[PDB]
């Protein structure tokens, strides 16, 4: 009914005399597919240049639950990218290694000094050289990663 | 640390949009304080510039930079158009990604996509450290007046 | 949705219609296309 | 020392170790000219055939771009993230490089070159050169057709190297149009201006948005335009009916000769300057051999035009640059190890003589990584540097005695 | 705007456009208020003259030498703000209306100046589907001869014949109003270059 | 030199929108 | 909101109701249609 | 005044990258003095001819 | 040789369609 002339009758051309208003597609600038069986709509969530991805990925995880209730019946969120969980797997090796590491040199550092109390020195050695590597990182902004792990 | 510029001139052929849009914008941006390369991006009624500074550069030191050049800038292009600053992040951003499925059919692809739009996105956005929550396939309702030509 | 030629085919001659562009794109790179202009 | 030089002509040199992350992008290339429809068809035919691989577990395709300035991909470029199955769950004999060969050898198209990519090192080395993958040569000049013909040899001269999968140069003008060359005389015959009659292509053939509707927050757009049936092909451009202003009723062709062209498809600019991007794929050798065998038969097998320039670019760009500050950061490191040396023992010829014992430590590291089949890099440069400091450590604790 | 000692260049130029921001709006419509460059007046550094003494190149050729080419191949130069043109002719196209003619044909200027506005831009008609390609349609309009501008329609009859702006005007290339004369030597105008260097550099 | 074969007809199988044909007034 | 058919399907056919599965600004219909059968 | 009198630029022609202005505007002869001004030649909305 | 070749199942995956060419009025 959107009006496009009139006569003195009083008689009106719509804009339903000259075209059909249909809901169509718009252009698509972007498609998505899943699994190889059918179109979906997706989305993705973009982190701050230098902050936390696994911080982040923690509280979107968590604010989903709350919308499990609030989505309509049928709509499901399927996971298609987590870099989550590359960083506990990245993070649980190198813990491991240092874990390792330090069980193994105990072992050897206790093989060439007999002695327990002797063993156990260069033992508590290793604990407190972590702390304050990690203090330090903490007045620094290093964060924990396989490379400052590593180190 | 990178600031992306998107303009928009619809409609408008690539070696055009590179003319009065791209290549100006280019060309200014190489001259911003700790610039190291641009990059250029001219499509059929689309322009990108991606701005690169060089190492050490205060990140927010940059945008507030590409920003004033920015506005030196404005006059310079096409009446219609404005040069839009990007968000703070980059591709490396994209961290989590998921996809919108109604399994029963009750829901179709612009029912998701309105989804999406009008509510994940608002939803997701609050939460601290989040640059974006951007939108990937699905359809846009439209409203399309269909003319009859006769 | 069907066009005319006025010559360079012959009836008989099969002409792909389904995944037109990747398959010529193919014989542009193989120089196919090229070989194709040489020739005449 | 002599003995090491076995080994040395041996081992070849990466950038850094190709990390394995849990999931990779498919990132193919094609021609320019690719319609959307195609493409999205051309998603989903390789969307299966990725999927038909048992270690992948989810595989979510992507065509054109997500809604963000931080992606500006062309509906003929695909994007697909390919998620694996836990390594736990891999056939017995594999390996990520034995999944990635199934990969390009199952998922294959015709004018189609694949690319395999970590998704984290992809979006850094895009940011950092802008090429997709590992190995990529930069075609530079002010003639858009010199350097389209500069990459085309280049790339085809790429597929002949022994180490190369794909190569594939993005064409800086492989566009296709459709040309509406609106004829001022024989418009204003018709009292329509420029302006009038492009308005029929905006909106009655494109379809040119015109509002929008306001439904709460939420916004939707609005367009007018004819039934496809009368902007189907130039022929039915040219028949394209119109309402004159003085409600005569002509077609398009009245106004104007419509004619298909082809011109750029898209312009990469960078710092001001065309360029053409060839996208390299080589994963069984190392990356330098590769370079350096693609610098040679470039050279040799193509002939520099004038205004174009080759240049390579990825991470041997960054391996190049990494190089240049270690070999400058020998001398400092010699220079620091003999003072400190000098001070604690302040003997010259003797300190002399403990700095002289890291050359025997660096051959010790180079059999090492020959027998492990490691390639020289970034990583391995900062292990020796670390280790040069623990056989001068070693060499002070066997003098002081 | 001067600023006190001390103050960190960038911090102004920061502080000056988010005033700026909060003042556009107080300006009047068509109005915007541009944030000059980083240098000041002190950084005119280098200088030129361009002059072609066999005459093959006039005022316009070389100031159009200077606008768009020369500052261009100049401002990639790192540390510099800008590179100003000095002197020289800009060319334009300047239609020349014949106040008789509007009489005679009975067509306003205001009618003329609008008939103008709709005779120089390019249109996109989206895409079309044709062998699995993307086909750009694209539609000329461009006002790019001396032609083009003559054939700018202002009305016609129903018998299909045209009224031209060639018939109530002449299309002539000339000298647009100079803002800036640049002299060398005493013996002839020239069109010039300046190098201007960013402030702390 | 895989013979792997995939179906290139679209598919659909992440849920379909559907009506049924009625027989009634307009 | 519902077309009336002249002919065409019959009674109880299931149709998807939806114009949403071809892109709008340029997917031929002619041949985007093809790609749904073999 | 602006455009049959002063030059005022109405539009730039596009060209590559450059861009340069174009305006209307009467001959000098008519706007060549006050006197000149006081018989500036108007065609009115209503075709009357005035000065 | 004129032409390119293209492993079948290659295209088979592609999808080929091919229609043979006739003579006769449009």
């Amino acid at each position: 009914h959107i009006v496009l002339k009139a006569s003195e009758n009083g008689v009106p051309v719509y804009l339903r005399d000259v075209a059909k208003v249909q809901i169509g597609p718009e252009m698509r600038r972007g498609i998505a597919e899943l699994n190889g069986e059918g179109e979906v709509a997706g989305g993705v969530v973009i982190l701050r240049s230098g902050k936390n991805a696994r911080e982040v990925i923690a509280a979107v995880k968590d604010k989903l639950e709350t919308l499990k209730s609030s989505l309509p019946e049928g709509v499901e969120i399927v996971t298609t990218y987590d870099r989550s969980q590359l960083i506990d797997r990245a993070i649980d090796n190198l813990s491991g290694k240092l874990l390792e590491e330090f069980i193994v040199v105990a072992v050897v550092c206790a093989l060439f000094l007999w002695h327990v109390r002797s063993a156990l020195v260069a033992i508590i050695s290793l604990p407190l050289g972590l702390c304050i590597a990690f203090i330090v990182m903490h007045f620094q902004g290093l964060n924990a990663n396989i490379m400052s792990l590593g180190g | 640390v990178q600031v992306i510029i998107k303009t928009s001139y619809p409609g408008q052929a690539p070696q055009i949009v590179e003319n009065q849009v791209t290549y100006p914008l280019t060309t200014t941006m190489l001259s911003v304080p700790g610039a190291k390369t641009v990059r250029g991006f001219s499509q059929f009624g689309d322009s990108y510039v991606y701005v690169i500074f060089e190492d050490g550069t205060d990140p927010y030191w940059a945008r507030s930079r590409v920003l004033e050049y920015l506005n030196q800038v404005q006059g310079k292009l096409p009446a219609g158009v404005s040069a839009e600053l990007g968000p703070d992040a980059t591709g490396v951003g994209w961290i989590y990604e998921y996809a919108l499925v109604d399994r029963s059919g009750k829901h179709d692809l612009a029912d998701l996509r309105s989804l999406q739009d009008w509510f994940l996105k608002y939803e997701l956005k609050t939460i601290p450290d989040v640059a974006e929550v951007a939108s990937v396939g699905g359809v846009v309702k439209e409203y399309q007046v269909v003319i009859d030509p006769q | 949705g069907v066009t005319a030629l006025r010559s360079g085919l012959a009836e008989g001659e099969k002409v792909v219609s389904s995944g037109l562009f990747l398959i010529d794109s193919e014989a542009n790179i193989s120089g196919a296309l090229e070989r194709m202009r040489s020739e005449s | 020392v002599l003995t090491v030089l076995w080994p040395l002509n041996k081992v070849g040199g990466e950038f850094l170790p190709q990390i394995n992350e849990g999931d990779l992008l498919y990132m193919p290339s094609t021609l320019p000219g690719i319609s959307a429809a195609e493409a999205a068809s051309m998603l989903q035919k390789t969307d299966k055939l990725i999927m038909s691989v048992p270690e992948v577990a989810r595989v979510f395709g992507k065509t054109g771009k997500a809604e963000t300035a931080t992606d500006s991909a062309p509906l003929e470029m695909v994007e697909t993230t390919i998620q694996l199955k836990p390594q736990e769950q891999w056939r017995p004999g594999m390996t990520m490089d034995k999944i990635i060969e199934e990969l390009d050898n199952t998922v294959r198209l015709p004018g189609l070159a694949n690319l395999w990519v970590p998704p984290i090192r992809n979006r850094i080395d895009m940011l950092s050169t802008g090429i997709k993958s590992p190995i990529g040569i930069k075609v530079s000049g002010t003639v858009l057709a010199d350097i389209d013909a500069m990459a085309e040899q280049i790339e085809e001269v790429a597929r002949t190297v022994p180490g190369v999968a794909s190569a594939l140069a993005e064409r800086l003008e492989g566009g296709r149009y459709i040309n509406v060359e609106i004829n001022r005389e024989k418009a204003a015959r018709y009292g329509m201006t420029v302006a009038d009659v492009q308005l029929f292509v905006t909106s009655a053939v494109g379809g040119a948005m015109v509002g929008e509707t306001v439904e709460g927050i939420a916004r939707y757009p609005i367009n007018l335009r004819y039934p496809q049936s009368w902007r189907d092909s130039p022929q039915a451009l040219r028949q394209l009916p119109i309402l004159t202003p003085m409600k005569q009723q002509i077609t398009l062709a009245d106004v104007a000769d419509i004619k298909v062209s082809t011109g750029p498809s898209m312009l990469k600019t960078e710092n001001a300057r065309p360029t053409s991007w060839i996208y390299i794929d080589a994963r069984d050798r190392d990356m330098v051999s590769v370079v350096h065998d693609l610098q040679k038969a470039i050279a040799e097998k193509v002939q520099l035009k004038p205004g174009t320039s080759v240049a390579f670019s990825g991470q041997f760009e960054l391996l190049e640059r990494a190089n240049h500050k270690l070999k400058l950061m020998v001398p400092m490191t010699l220079m620091i190890i003999f003072v400190l040396l000098y001070l604690a023992f302040r003997r010259v010829g003797e300190a002399l003589l403990i700095i002289s014992s890291v050359p025997f430590a660096l051959v010790g590291g180079i059999w090492l990584l020959w027998w492990m089949g490691f390639h020289l890099s970034v990583a391995t440069g900062t292990g020796f540097i670390a280790l040069a400091g623990v056989a001068a450590e070693f060499g002070v604790v066997m003098l002081m005695y | 705007v001067i600023f006190e000692d001390g103050t960190d260049p960038y911090w102004a130029r920061s502080r000056v456009l988010e005033y700026l921001n909060q003042v556009q709006g107080k300006l009047p419509a068509g109005v915007s208020a541009e944030l000059g460059p980083d240098a000041t007046g002190v950084g005119w550094i280098y200088e030129y003259a361009l002059v072609d003494r066999s005459g093959k190149h006039d005022l316009a050729d070389l100031r159009s030498l200077q606008d768009w080419f020369l500052k261009y191949e100049l401002k990639t130069i790192p540390d510099v703000a800008e590179v100003a043109s000095v002197g020289g002719v800009v060319k334009e196209y300047q239609v020349v209306i014949d106040p008789q003619r509007l009489a005679q044909y009975g067509i306003s200027l205001a009618e003329v100046k609008s008939a103008l506005d709709a005779s120089n831009q390019e249109a996109g008609g989206s895409s079309i589907e044709l062998a699995e390609a993307e086909y750009m349609v694209r539609a000329s309009g461009y006002l790019q001869t001396l032609d083009d501008f003559n054939h700018i329609v202002l009305k016609a009859s129903e018998n299909g014949v045209p009224v031209y702006l060639r018939d109530v005007a002449k299309v002539q290339i000339g000298p647009e109003m100079r803002r800036g004369i640049a002299e060398l030597n005493g013996e002839g105008e020239v069109a010039g270059g300046v190098v201007i260097l960013r402030s702390g550099k | 030199a895989s013979g792997v074969r995939i179906d290139p007809t679209q598919t659909q199988n992440l849920g379909v929108k559907t009506a049924t044909v009625t027989r009634g007034p307009l």
